[PDB]
């Protein structure tokens, strides 16, 4: 059975509809795949010795 | 632009009038 | 042809979206300049033959073109040159009133360079003649509307080249 | 626009615009703030008009959405609501332009041939614009309604 | 700039919508108290990814101005008032915009730009939004913040915030 | 493909050139095999002297597989 | 234009000899097909409005071409493409009953490329539309007569591409 | 395609196709059914490959989805998955064509200038295609994926 | 230039869609007739000079065109006409191999008519010459291959006309 | 090309007059603005890629232009538009340093409309991108020098539209 | 050096040194002590400029030092500050010479191919020298800072 | 250049005799080993950028060669060494596919010793870099294929030795 009253309420503008190469299509994906951001390693360059900690081979 | 004044135009010498 | 109103409608129509505030500001700018455009058109219409008169005298007269051997020697050629500058001035006012250079790229320039090449009409000279119109029109009407007229007269010069 | 109409007519006769045409543009330019206000009201409730007028259309004309109908289905009902969104957009362009030229050139010339090919009843789309006329008049003052309805009834009149 | 999240429900566009519901003083306090919570619960800034060369001229313009007109410049940004600074601000990408606000906060912490009035408390409705922002992931937090900040500044066509905030006398 | 490493000295006869021409006078350049006949003729017709010719790439008597 | 019969006679007249054997074989194949070629044409003529309906639905409808920005968006442009596919159906019918694509040469492909490139009509979208006609006509009339229409409809398709 | 590349090479020497180039086309034509199977399987699980390989990318290179990273944010992660879907679509065009010309013309020529202006690391996009290869190879059979991975390896090689 | 494979790809790329069921069917149709196209090309490759030879022999030889005063009298002109026929046959073969007449537009029929009119070359005589190719080609290449070759050679005729 | 110095010299040379008080004052005005022009050019030179980056982001990126169907879709066409705006900014800097828009007409705007029409490049989308450059350059450089750059960027826009 | 550049320019036209070019060297020679003074200040405080701008870089771009990045690790952070030590050394050669050639020759030509091979973001190295400019402007007079900036911006422009 | 097949053909062509059984055995040897030759080449071409990167790291990086005083210090000299080893890997792949080391003599080893001696490029450092490439490749392709690849990498080492 098809009811028209439901789809009248479900009216979406055509310009608001997502195209093929629109990044809003993969916005729903990017929510499911939740990327883990790195905790910042607090580095102080003042403490770093240039001559020593540079690799030597 | 780039077009000079003496390409395809008559050039009149702009001189100050004799009463001035 | 397209005027400034139709141009912003067509730009919204091609995208298939309603006229937003940014597109509405384009209209409001035209409705602000509309009084300046109508008044300018009335001045040029009155001195239509008069603007050409000064422009030919400033640029074209007492030159190579009018002298025997030139492209304005015969009376038929001279009258056609007046007719051509009468064309250029009339269509520049149309584009000014419209607020878009759509009529110029439709009825003035689209197949003019080919005719001017074939007839042997010097484009370098006629551009200077339109530049002579531009100086007369700006002096008669004003600096505000003469700049507006200037753009569309420059548009013809660009299309001819 | 009346600007385009006056220029092309002057272009036809190869003459400068008469001051009787220039004053018409002058009156058009000055009285533009009213037209933009009506258009802003129409675009403001763009979804509200389509939904209400669409609901009233399928109530009055049930055979449109009944089995054997043209707009019978899922996407078919959505396309008709989109078609209403097109004509409402065409109306707003007409109100802005202060002329029925933009409505004609985009979506009024060859409407009879278009809906014949699709198999859509021409008088039912004319009814659909008539329903849009009544809703738009409801969310506007009497002076603004009568101005906009004039563009609406032109769309109805050209169809049926 | 980058595509803004308008209405898609979920949780991220819902937080953006709740920000937009709040008025100018509720929004301007919310981003400041968000900046205070940056580093511990919220995201650390990275003004290297954003082209901060464009905002550099505007930041020197702020830093030169006196304490009263500095906050008035910030007042115009939140209220979306017609000012040359707002027109310059709106002509940036969301990355520059959000980077500009971080640099303002850094100068207020250091004491070059005039800070928040002493002993200000965040609104109860604003506190609920900040708690929601705190709850979101690092990728979600920036998305909320970028969308919250992009709407600020004078844009041709868009005009709002009727309640407004007329700074502190 | 097979190529020649050739040294040639071409003097100026027509005009005295005020710019540095030593790079285009005495030079050692590599030329393609198919182009060498045209190149050698060009040096000869201009009024130059070929110093040394050597096959830099390839080997003499290549029937198949020279390209 | 020329049909198949006149093309056979012209080739016989150029050589300056009677219709001996090979000329007769092409004629008798034409006259035998003629009765069914008339029948196919009459069905196509009657269902001309309905054939286009299905063809546009398969290829053009619910696409970017019909969507704003496309070349089949505006109603005037829609009705023009309807008329165009009506032309393609009619001239394929003409070429079927002529047995030669010379009518397609002088009346269709005289400047079909000249009009379509100037306006900005997508070639690929038009090809797909005529390919949709070809499939509809093959399903409506028959597989045998659909292939007979197919060679002329592909001639327009190759004539565009 | 490979037909296009052969003809252009033949026209360059102003000659008809060599039997080596003719053998190239005919064997591709006969072995085209296998190529269409690869494209069908890649299309069939296009939302599966990009999602898995994206997850592999943000685990191997998490600095991309860290503050300072180009694909940091819900909008920016979405654009990255959009980019990954483009290259997967490019691969399907390449396998079908039997040549790497369609991948080159659309999504390889001027890619270095593009990602430079956007501020995207080119080595990270090469990693995303490398992880895209691994997920795709897991779905397809041994011999089928081996000749399919070669088109991925070009996209890696041209970017990295 | 684009071939039949590239035409499908470019149509899918412009829409930004993956190769759908209709696209896969279009490719399979080309892969069905691919061995035929390769075998057809090898025949033309061998009889490259032979097809051109007989085409002139059946139409152009001992005519007013090759006679003094004609446009194919002088040996330099005769060789230039042979050169043209060598171009037409080769590019038709390319188009036959490609399964698309896009190469013929890009390489041949981009400004061929303007060239021929400037040279004063009879297009009527060339159309007869390429029609003479069509029969000689189909004699060596076959029926289905001859039908394919017949289309692209008629497209050269259509572009010149 | 001609700079502000050469333009004054040429105008005096055409008349056949020595550099008068009006001519000297035009030079003095340029030498006063000379320090502003050099410093502005160094800022644009340092942030050459940065201006183009934030110009495409504002106007072009995340639109129908970037998405399939649009002109700036492929990486080839994207890098082409980046290069175009890199060329537009560089030539605006040249004209800013010179104090004349003679270089823009000679090297950029000479048949740029005919080029962009033939390719199918949107004029309105390109103008908006140059308009985006103007706002980015003005925010980076300054008020007076940003206005100076804005004149020549409008001159590119006027010659393109 | 500016004297060498003036020779190269004169030799390209195959002419003697211009009176304007000779005065340009003369102005450089006379103001040689002031320009050499800049190098002394950058040499004396070669440590604290690299340490501060390095720390400024890791706060401006934390992604590069974050896991998955290029500068992540004790050893990788060390070589980054070592690189900044090299770039400052290039500036000191540049401000002494009076030309941008010595900066270009040693560590700027073929730098894009180098950092791509090592997997270093070129935009991040552009930001490192940008911060080195900011510390240099703070530890020097306004006239000296404006002189040094012309050489610093050259490193910025060539990098990105 | 000469491969394995061409070398067999050329050796048969100098004597003027047909392909004998003794010469056929070397063909069978190549056709059997060719399965290993193609497979390894596809792996090397895949990881071409990463093979060089890994090899330079373990051999050249953080040594006296890349240190100021060495030949691989300057960014120009670094990019040149990267370029060289990119060629060394590419041409060794070509030789591995060919089945002959004549290509290495034909293109690479032509005027390479004299150039390296003139510029003062360390011979020991270059060998160790290619030896590093050898070990990376062999760990990637396999024991049998890596040895087969290692022959040409030792041949280019001995030629530079
Ligand atoms: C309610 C309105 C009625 C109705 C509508 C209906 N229309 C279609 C199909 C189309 N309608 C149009 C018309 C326009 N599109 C435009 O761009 C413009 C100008 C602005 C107009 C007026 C077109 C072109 C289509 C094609 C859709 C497409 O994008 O491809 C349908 C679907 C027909 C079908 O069977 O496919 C329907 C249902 N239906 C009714 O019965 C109502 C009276
Ligand atoms: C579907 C077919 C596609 C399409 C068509 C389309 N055509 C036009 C306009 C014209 N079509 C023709 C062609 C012919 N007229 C003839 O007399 C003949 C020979 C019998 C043919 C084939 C011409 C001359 C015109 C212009 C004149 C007119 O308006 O009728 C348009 C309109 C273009 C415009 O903007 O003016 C369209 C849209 N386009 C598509 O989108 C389909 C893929
Ligand atoms: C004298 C009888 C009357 C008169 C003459 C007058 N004429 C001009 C201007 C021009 N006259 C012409 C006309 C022609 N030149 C031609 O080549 C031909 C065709 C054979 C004709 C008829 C032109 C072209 C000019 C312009 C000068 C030029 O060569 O460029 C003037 C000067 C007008 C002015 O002020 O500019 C005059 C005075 N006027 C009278 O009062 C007499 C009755
Ligand atoms: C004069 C001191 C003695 C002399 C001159 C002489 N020179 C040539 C020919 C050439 N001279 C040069 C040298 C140079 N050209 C350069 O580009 C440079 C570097 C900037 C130099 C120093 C060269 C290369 C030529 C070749 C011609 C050319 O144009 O390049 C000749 C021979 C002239 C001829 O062509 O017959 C002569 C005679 N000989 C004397 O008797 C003086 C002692
Ligand atoms: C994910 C693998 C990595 C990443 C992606 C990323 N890309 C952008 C921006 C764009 N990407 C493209 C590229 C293409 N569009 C095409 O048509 C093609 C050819 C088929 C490609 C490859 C473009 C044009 C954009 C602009 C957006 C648009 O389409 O409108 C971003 C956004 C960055 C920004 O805001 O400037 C991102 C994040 N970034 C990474 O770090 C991942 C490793
Ligand atoms: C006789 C010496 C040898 C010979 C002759 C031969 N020629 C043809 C065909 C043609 N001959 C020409 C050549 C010319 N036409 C010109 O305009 C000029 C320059 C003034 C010449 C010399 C041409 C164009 C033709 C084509 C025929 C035509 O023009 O009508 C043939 C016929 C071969 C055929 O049928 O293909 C012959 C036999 N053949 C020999 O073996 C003699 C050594
Ligand atoms: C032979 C069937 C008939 C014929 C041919 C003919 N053509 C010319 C002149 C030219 N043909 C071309 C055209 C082309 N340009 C292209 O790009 C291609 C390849 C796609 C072609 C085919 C050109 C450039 C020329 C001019 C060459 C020139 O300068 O000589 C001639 C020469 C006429 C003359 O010399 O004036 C001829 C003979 N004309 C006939 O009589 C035959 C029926
Ligand atoms: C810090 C600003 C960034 C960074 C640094 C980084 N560099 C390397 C590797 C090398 N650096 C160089 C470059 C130079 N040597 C020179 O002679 C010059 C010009 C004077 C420079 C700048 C070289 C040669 C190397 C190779 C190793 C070595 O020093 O022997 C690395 C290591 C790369 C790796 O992962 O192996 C790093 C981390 N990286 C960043 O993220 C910062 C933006
Ligand atoms: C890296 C392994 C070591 C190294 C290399 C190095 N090479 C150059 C310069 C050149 N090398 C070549 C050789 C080739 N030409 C080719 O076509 C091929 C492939 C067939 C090769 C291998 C040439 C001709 C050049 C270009 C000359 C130029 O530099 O302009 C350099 C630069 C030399 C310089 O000092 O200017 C270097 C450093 N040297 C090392 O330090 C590594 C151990
Ligand atoms: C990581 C990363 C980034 C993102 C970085 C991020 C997350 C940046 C975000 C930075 C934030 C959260 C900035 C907000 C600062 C708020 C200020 C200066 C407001 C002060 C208000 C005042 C003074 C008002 C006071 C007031 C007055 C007086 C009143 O009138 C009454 C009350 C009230 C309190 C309102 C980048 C975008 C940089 C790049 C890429 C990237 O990945």
């Amino acid at each position: 059975q098809i009811v028209w009253q439901n789809e009248v309420r479900r009216f979406i503008p055509q310009e608001k509809k997502l195209t093929a190469g629109n990044p809003m299509n993969f916005l729903g994906m990017a929510r499911s795949i939740n990327p883990a951001a790195n905790t910042i390693p607090k580095v102080s360059a003042q403490n770093i010795n240039i001559e020593a900690s540079v690799p030597r081979r | 632009g780039s077009l000079r004044e003496d390409i395809g135009q008559r050039v009149d010498k702009e001189v100050t009038p004799r009463f001035v | 042809m397209q005027d400034a109103i139709t141009a912003v409608i067509n730009s919204a129509d091609v995208q298939g979206k309603y006229l937003d505030g940014a597109a509405m500001d384009k209209l409001k700018s035209y409705f602000a300049s509309g009084e300046l455009r109508v008044r300018a058109a009335s001045v040029i219409s009155a001195n239509a033959a008069t603007i050409v008169k000064e422009a030919v005298a400033k640029s074209l007269l007492y030159s190579d073109v009018t002298r025997p051997g030139g492209n304005m020697y015969t009376t038929r050629r001279y009258a056609a040159c007046i007719r051509d500058l009468d064309y250029y001035l009339r269509y520049a006012t149309y584009a000014m009133l419209a607020g878009d250079a759509s009529i110029l790229d439709e009825r003035v320039l689209n197949g003019l360079k080919e005719t001017y090449n074939s007839l042997g009409v010097p484009i370098s000279s006629t551009v200077q003649a339109i530049q002579a119109i531009k100086e007369v029109t700006a002096s008669l009407v004003g600096a505000d509307a003469g700049k507006e007229m200037g753009v569309y007269l420059d548009y013809i010069c660009s299309g001819l080249s | 626009s009346i600007v385009t109409k006056s220029i092309v007519n002057a272009d036809a006769e190869a003459r400068y615009l008469s001051p009787g045409e220039l004053d018409r543009i002058k009156a058009f330019v000055t009285g533009g703030a009213a037209r933009l206000r009506i258009a802003e009201t129409l675009t403001g409730s763009r979804e509200t008009i389509v939904k209400q007028a669409g609901d009233r259309l399928f109530q009055k004309r049930p055979d449109i959405v009944s089995p054997g109908g043209n707009a019978y289905g899922e996407e078919m009902t959505a396309t008709c609501l989109r078609d209403m969104d097109y004509y409402l957009r065409l109306v707003t362009y007409g109100v802005v332009s202060g002329d029925v030229t933009p409505i004609e050139e985009i979506g009024l010339v060859g409407v009879r041939e278009m809906y014949r090919s699709l198999g859509t009843p021409i008088e039912a789309v004319a009814q659909s614009v008539r329903e849009m006329k009544e809703v738009a008049s409801g969310l506007m003052s009497s002076d603004d309604a009568a101005e906009a309805s004039a563009y609406f009834d032109f769309v109805i009149g050209k169809m049926s | 700039g980058i595509f803004p999240n308008t209405l898609a429900a979920d949780v991220v566009p819902a937080t953006i919508a709740r920000f937009s519901q709040l008025n100018a003083e509720d929004q301007l306090a919310l981003i400041w108290f968000a900046y205070l919570e940056m580093g511990k619960t919220l995201t650390i800034a990275a003004p290297g990814a954003a082209s901060m060369q464009l905002a550099e001229n505007a930041l020197k313009e702020i830093q030169a101005m006196g304490p009263l007109q500095q906050t008035q410049a910030m007042c115009d940004l939140a209220n979306r008032a017609d000012t040359p600074l707002c027109r310059t601000y709106a002509s940036w990408s969301p990355n520059i915009k959000l980077g500009f606000w971080y640099r303002l906060g850094e100068l207020m912490e250091q004491g070059f730009v005039a800070p928040i009035p002493a002993g200000y408390q965040l609104s109860a409705n604003a506190n609920a939004v900040l708690a929601t922002i705190q709850g979101l992931e690092s990728g979600q937090q920036i998305t909320v913040l970028r969308n919250a900040v992009v709407d600020m500044g004078f844009t041709a066509g868009k005009d709002g915030k009727r309640i407004a905030e007329p700074v502190v006398p | 493909m097979r190529m020649f490493r050739i040294t040639a000295c071409v003097p100026s006869q027509t005009r005295i050139r005020t710019q540095r021409e030593l790079q285009n006078t005495y030079f050692t350049k590599l030329v393609p095999y198919d182009n060498w006949f045209r190149e050698q003729q060009r040096i000869m017709k201009m009024g130059g002297k070929i110093v040394k010719v050597e096959l830099a790439t390839g080997r003499p008597g290549t029937n198949a597989g020279l390209a």
